[PDB]
């Protein structure tokens, strides 16, 4: 008998449906996102930063410190042999 | 969600218009009802002149 109105009743639509928290969520999580590896500060030296740098990273990954620190208890009780026997 | 945004881009715009004209085209016709009026008087007139 009159006219009807939904096609302009998006107002207090865009809060209840499903993806508008999807929505809301990664306008959040999209913002204080350093753009591409940005302010990686690539070298840091506290006299054995380096060390974590040439071993101890993604890239390197490989045993060798530990081959290292083995020698290093090769390197120990040895000479505390030369203390005690 | 782009693609369901994009839906109703221009569509308040239209329905402006769609709600204006449509209600016009509505009520626009009782004109045509008290048009009736003075059509089936006129029918009623010629039913018993035809039977006189």
């Amino acid at each position: 008998v009159s006219t009807l109105i939904p096609p302009k009743v998006v107002s207090s639509k865009n809060i209840g449906s499903a993806p508008n928290a999807k929505r809301i969520a990664n306008v959040v999580h999209f913002y204080k996102s350093l753009p591409q590896g940005p302010a990686p500060a690539i070298k840091a030296n506290t006299r054995l930063a380096r060390y974590k740098a040439k071993y101890f990273d993604g890239d390197n990954a490989s045993g060798k410190p530990l081959w290292h620190f083995a020698l290093g208890i090769i390197a120990f009780g040895y000479s505390m042999e030369y203390y005690f026997h | 969600r782009i693609d369901s945004v994009s839906q109703l881009q221009n569509v308040a715009e239209t329905t402006k218009v769609l709600f204006d004209v449509s209600k016009e085209t509505v009520e626009l016709e009782s004109e045509a009802f008290e048009l009736k009026q003075k059509v089936e008087l006129a029918h009623e007139a010629k039913a018993v002149l035809d039977s006189w």
